RNA sequence: AACUAAUCCUAGCCCUAGCCCUACACAAAUAUAAUUAUACUAUUAUAUAAAUCAAAACAUUUAUCCACUAAAAGUAUUGGAGAAAGAAAUUCGUAAGGAGCUAUAGAACUAGUACCGCAAGGGAAAGAUGAAAGACUAAUUAAAAGUAAGAACAAGCAAAG
RNA sequence: GAGCUACCUAAAAACAAUUUUAUGAAUCAACUCGUCUAUGUGGCAAAAUAGUGAGAAGAUUUUUAGGUAGAGGUGAAAAGCCU
RNA sequence: UCUCCAGGCAUACGCGUAUAACAACUCGGAUAACCAUUGUUAGUUAAUCAGAAUAGGCAAUAAUCACACUAUAAAUCACCUAUAACUUCUCUGUUAACCCAACACCGGAAUGCCUAAAGGAAAGAUCCAAAAAGAUAAAAGGAACUCGGCAAACAAGAACC
């Protein structure tokens, strides 16, 4: 069919997957935050 | 094919 | 009061008194058409409709029969010279219906109340 | 950019000054004039 | 090409300032001073290349030896990669064998 | 009443309004707490009126008469806040000696930084509170590498600033 | 007073097939929030009797209005015989 | 901001917003830093023009932009411009003063009209005063109207203004009671309940 | 495609997602989804009587301001408690145990307005 | 006889030297779907670095990656004894500057921003008057390609004699 | 990285009329799918449009949240899918 | 006012001021008028709509108009026993032509009710060329076309491998 519309926005899905609490759950996720703080990013997560 | 673009900056010129 | 700590209340606690208040409010002319009794206020976002009733009745000695409030979303669409969105501050609008048949309308502030024949030759010269 | 050629203007002029009487882009473009001039010489 | 439409400012050098006037003094401190100090000891520069010269690969390794333990993580990482690139160049490439 | 929000009816429609000087911090100190409590509400009503008037000017797209009045009132209210807080702060030091009014402690987050933690009011002790035992005030070894990098990043930034100031002195001495 | 879109219903308390279609009297109970003492504290003393008037006008018109539709009268065809109902 | 040029218009006016837009990146001005103690030029002081169009003409300082080390003298170093120009009318020609750097002017001996250099020195009372390098003398600070334009002595008490005596009145009584405890006693509020224990953490 | 830079507020998200704008709570939610307001949790503004008040928002320019001296604990002690102790010391009627006689509070517990931790707002 | 344009100098940067640190930012909020004033379900890094690459393949192996300068010494040793690797004993030592960059350069940086990706993440571009703009924003230039001023006139690598 | 897609768990929703009967049966919409031809081809479209076709009470379609992750996952096996 | 077309009003998920008036006429709409664009000012008002105390004891008997009728795939807190508390209105959502597709994209998008009472406009002015695309009509013949009855048809029937 016609591709390009994979993104089907849902705030509950978004926040669970890439949210603050989700990132802090695992050390591998906390190290994602730690690098982002090093670079200077405006937003560390969703 | 590839894809990249540039912004139309507001460019206020009133000096 | 805003940006201050409210003591935690447990059964049998004293009444909470705020002697000096951080909430400052402004009365605005209605955008739409409102009933004569209804009065509009812009108030700090941390103020409750209950506080406004107490706020007006005690500080201003105004009888209030009902209060209704809403939270207004400020625009975040305008971009500056660096293409950074500017956010218009969100504010709280309060609708206050006066009591005892009292009537109020916003006052109207600010009652405010050559020589064609000789073209282009300097007229200073007498010659 | 410690060292850059500040006199490349005159190097192009040497080739171009021998191409003014030509017709077309060869009289004004160095990539095209230079080839035209060598045959002329 | 394009060239400046105005002359740049004149550059004036004072050749009798204190640094230029006394340049070179004490270069013979050793032979004329009973060899108390070698002239190499008068050089002001990086600790790892005062009185020493070598090619970049040698220079890279020498910088590591003196201040390898006092370097920043990113700088040390780049130095290690710079050494490994030079090693394969000087020891595996080049016209002559 | 509601009329207090608007200014004196006569003053409406005048380009400029005369205003006295604002209250200084030293003068407020001489006043007793009774006056400070009373004075605050007097200023509060003044602030509301000017906020009411200034906002109305935007609707009419006309310049506010005597805009300087609001700054004087706001500065006066801040001075009253300063005096009262200073009086209370001194009393706390005498009776207790604690520097700050609210309890807090120096603690480390999971991101390897020292953060001043402000305490909150709770109805149960900390060891029985299951929301407190989700917050973490310690760091695992994996934050060790990132801790050093912040030291170096700040060290780089500090070094550049010192060098930059040195150049600016050179330009000044060359100029003069 | 807000707006929603749900089913419009003209119901007299019973379907059209019911033999009993007219009305005699209605009994309404004012909710606790609207009782006399609560209104006084809220400072809306005048509304002590206004609450009664609002319910009487609203409910009786709905009941009588629904009755007319059962007899077949609607907006264009005005009611020939007035419809009367009571409420307490 | 790093890119902000101070001009002649008072900051925050329409002129200063027009000259310095947020995107301005004009070449910085290099100004010889001058210590607060070092500066000796103040509004109202008569000074003499060392060099320029009006060199040797004494004038009165009327403005000091210390950010640019500028001193502006009334009616001197003055060029011409049109004020109030409109589409209908040309306007009124006026002569506008231009800023002068400090080193281009000198202060004047109070008694005698000469450009006497001065040095900062204390007095018996301890107040800092400017003293002439030669013919040592005390040049008083020149009284000048305030920028806001309000005149204290002629100011007349009006509504919303406290009387001078009332402001001077002192009624604070030092006591180990907070404002939260003084008001209740004065206002007669009585409360006998006490807050329950709270576990701060 | 979600905007990461805008603040997360209750206007956004589904119906279920809600949060406050910072308004202080004034009641309790009991079982069966019933709200029960508590009068004590509702702040009460203590407003003084302004009759006969001689202070207005603005001050006269003529009035001269004084020297700023931030109040310090030592200064307050000298004014209030020192004179009592000094006179008592001459009379000899002073002891360490009765510092409360001059106004000392051993513990803030039992005070309506606790100095630390503060139990009263501005 | 000019349009498009071009000219420009300081914003900052780079490498050293010296130097551990004691820049941990009112008040309020945030680990809940972060930045939502109070109880519910409580909270905790990792077993040996691999491979590319070299040995003209590849399979043991392959400097750095992974403890003071100089000398002993590329020596003794180690190694499909091949490519290659490589000591020690023992001697010696008191240790603010620029033949750097100047807006396609120097950092990616005016900014980790805009923009792009669900996310990890990737990642820009540009500015230029004067002492004074409370002097109607200067200048400066047959100057790039591109046009115009001024379409063309049998025949041809467009020129040369 | 499973908001696309393969699969699964949980909580749910849609199915008119007609004939059979008592159903992975029939005619045929909504709805799901994508046999054929034509146009399009930097297109409306990085897979569409116009017709024509298949299923349409079921191994049915759809909605919401969650789970399975690359030495792997899923697979009515096309080495098909996993932005 | 006339001519003609036939998915429309709400809800959820989503989006985040694109809503509305005024003023501008640089930019955006692939052109104009007008604004969806720029700037300023406004806006969405709920006890009913929507969202967010403790310890025990014990449940054989679907749904389908649930009666009849059968079947098989076997199918949605309450009520008690005791303890504790005895009179409350705060907070948040509410606008729009809107979302996923770089786009004012002939595409994708769930539920409720209804099918015009709601919602809309295929043609900027011209002109009648070839070629190309689509629709309709056909003297006689009736697959003689073609790899093949592909496409089309006033046909849409029958049998076979
Ligand atoms: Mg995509
Ligand atoms: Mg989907
Ligand atoms: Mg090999
Ligand atoms: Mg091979
Ligand atoms: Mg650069
Ligand atoms: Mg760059
Ligand atoms: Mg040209
Ligand atoms: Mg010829
Ligand atoms: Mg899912
Ligand atoms: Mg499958
Ligand atoms: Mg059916
Ligand atoms: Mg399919
Ligand atoms: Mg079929
Ligand atoms: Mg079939
Ligand atoms: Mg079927
Ligand atoms: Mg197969
Ligand atoms: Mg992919
Ligand atoms: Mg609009
Ligand atoms: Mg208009
Ligand atoms: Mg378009
Ligand atoms: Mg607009
Ligand atoms: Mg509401
Ligand atoms: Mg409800
Ligand atoms: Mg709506
Ligand atoms: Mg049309
Ligand atoms: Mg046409
Ligand atoms: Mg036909
Ligand atoms: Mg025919
Ligand atoms: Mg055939
Ligand atoms: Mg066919």
């Amino acid at each position: 069919r016609a591709r390009g519309n994979e993104y089907q926005p849902s705030n509950i899905k978004r926040k669970h997957k890439h949210g603050w609490v989700r990132r802090l759950s695992t050390p591998a996720g906390v190290q994602v935050i730690l690098r982002r703080m090093l670079k200077g990013r405006k937003s560390l997560s969703h | 094919t590839k894809s990249r673009f540039r912004p139309p900056t507001p460019e206020p010129k009133y000096k | 009061a805003r940006n201050v700590l409210y003591p935690l209340y447990q059964l049998g606690g004293p009444q909470l008194r705020v002697f000096r208040t951080n909430f400052f409010i402004q009365l605005v002319r209605p955008g739409t058409a409102q009933p004569e009794d209804t009065v509009q206020f812009r108030i700090p976002m941390e103020m409750t409709r209950v506080d406004l009733r107490n706020y007006l009745e005690q500080i201003y000695n105004v009888p209030v029969a009902a209060v209704r409030t809403r939270v207004q979303h400020g625009s975040n669409r305008r971009r500056d010279h660096k293409n950074v969105r500017i956010k218009k501050p969100d504010y709280k609008v309060a609708y206050v219906q006066l009591a005892h048949g009292q009537t109020f309308t916003f006052p109207d502030l600010f009652p405010e109340k050559s020589d064609l024949r000789c073209p282009g030759i300097p007229s200073w010269f007498g010659l | 950019l410690r060292n850059r050629l500040t006199d490349r203007y005159w190097r192009v002029q040497e080739v171009l000054k021998h191409a003014q009487h030509f017709r077309g882009r060869k009289n004004r473009c160095y990539r095209l004039a230079v080839r035209a001039v060598t045959r002329a010489f | 090409a394009f060239v400046r439409l105005t002359l740049p400012p004149p550059k004036v050098v004072d050749r009798w300032n204190e640094k230029r006037a006394l340049f070179g003094v004490y270069d013979n401190i050793g032979i004329l001073g009973n060899f108390e100090k070698h002239p190499k000891e008068l050089i002001k520069g990086p600790v790892w290349l005062r009185g020493w010269r070598g090619n970049e690969l040698q220079r890279c390794v020498r910088k590591k030896k003196f201040v390898g333990n006092r370097m920043f993580i990113e700088d040390l990482h780049n130095l290690n990669k710079r050494i490994s690139y030079l090693y394969k160049h000087f020891n595996r490439h080049g016209k002559y064998r | 009443g509601l009329e207090e929000f608007f200014d004196d009816p006569k003053n409406w429609g005048e380009e400029k309004v005369k205003s006295g000087a604002s209250w200084t911090c030293q003068q407020l100190r001489n006043k007793s707490n009774e006056d400070l409590h009373k004075l605050w509400y007097v200023l509060l009503k003044e602030r509301n009126m000017l906020l009411t008037l200034e906002q109305e000017a935007k609707r009419q797209r006309l310049p506010m008469p005597s805009p300087e009045r609001l700054e004087k009132v706001v500065d006066s209210m801040d001075n009253v806040d300063k005096v009262v807080q200073e009086r209370e702060d001194a009393l706390r030091l005498l009776q207790t000696g604690q520097e700050k009014p609210r309890p807090g402690a120096w603690r480390r987050d999971i991101f390897g930084r020292i953060v001043w933690h402000k305490f909150k009011q709770w109805p149960i002790p900390w060891y029985l509170n299951k929301r407190y035992n989700r917050r973490r005030f310690f760091a695992m070894p994996y934050v060790d590498r990132f801790i050093r990098l912040r030291i170096e990043k700040h060290a780089r930034i500090e070094a550049r600033k010192r060098s930059l100031q040195k150049k600016k002195e050179k330009i000044l001495h060359a100029k003069f | 007073l807000f707006r929603r879109q749900y089913e419009n219903s003209i119901f007299t308390g019973s379907k059209t097939a019911d033999p009993c279609c007219y009305g005699h009297t209605q009994f309404h109970l004012i909710p606790d929030r609207l009782k006399r003492e609560r209104l006084i504290r809220q400072n809306q003393a005048e509304q002590v009797e206004a609450v009664f008037r609002a319910n009487a006008i609203a409910s009786l018109f709905a009941w009588t209005g629904a009755q007319a539709m059962y007899q077949g009268f609607w907006s264009e065809a005005d009611v020939t015989r007035p419809f009367v109902s009571q409420a307490v | 901001s790093p890119f902000y040029r101070y001009g002649m218009s008072r900051p925050g006016s329409i002129a200063d917003k027009r000259k310095n837009p947020p995107w301005s990146r004009r070449r910085p001005v290099v100004v010889e830093p001058i210590s607060d103690e070092d500066w000796h030029l103040f509004c109202g002081d008569m000074v003499e023009i060392l060099e320029g169009k009006d060199a040797g003409k004494q004038g009165k300082v009327v403005q000091v932009v210390r950010q640019r080390n500028w001193v502006v003298l009334e009616g001197l170093n003055t060029h011409y411009r049109y004020i109030g120009r409109t589409k209908d009318h040309r306007g009124t020609m006026i002569a506008s003063e231009a800023p002068l750097l400090h080193h281009q002017v000198k202060l004047v001996d109070p008694v005698d009209r000469k450009p006497t250099e001065i040095q900062w020195r204390f007095t018996e009372a301890g107040e800092r005063v400017r003293v002439s390098t030669r013919s040592g003398r005390i040049i008083p600070k020149p009284e000048f109207p305030r920028a806001d334009g309000i005149v204290p002595e002629t100011w007349t008490d009006g509504p919303k203004d406290t009387s001078v005596e009332d402001a001077l009145e002192r009624t604070y009584v030092p006591r180990l009671k907070t404002l939260e405890e003084d008001v209740m006693e004065a206002m007669g509020i009585q409360e006998t309940r006490r807050f329950k224990k709270v576990y701060w953490y | 495609g979600a905007d990461r830079m805008s603040k997360w507020t209750s206007k956004r998200g589904p119906r279920t997602f809600t949060k406050s704008r910072g308004a202080k709570k004034t009641g309790i939610y009991t079982s069966d989804r019933k709200f029960v307001q508590i009068k004590e949790m509702v702040p009460e503004f203590v407003v003084p009587d302004l009759t006969g008040f001689k202070l207005k928002p603005y001050v006269n320019y003529r009035a001269p301001a004084g020297i700023d001296t931030p109040l310090t604990a030592k200064a307050l002690f000298q004014e209030t408690v020192a004179p009592a102790i000094e006179k008592d010391f001459k009379e000899g009627t002073f002891d360490a145990n009765n510092l409360e006689k001059y106004g000392f509070e051993p513990t803030q517990e039992g005070k309506l307005f606790q100095l630390y931790p503060k139990n009263f707002p501005r």
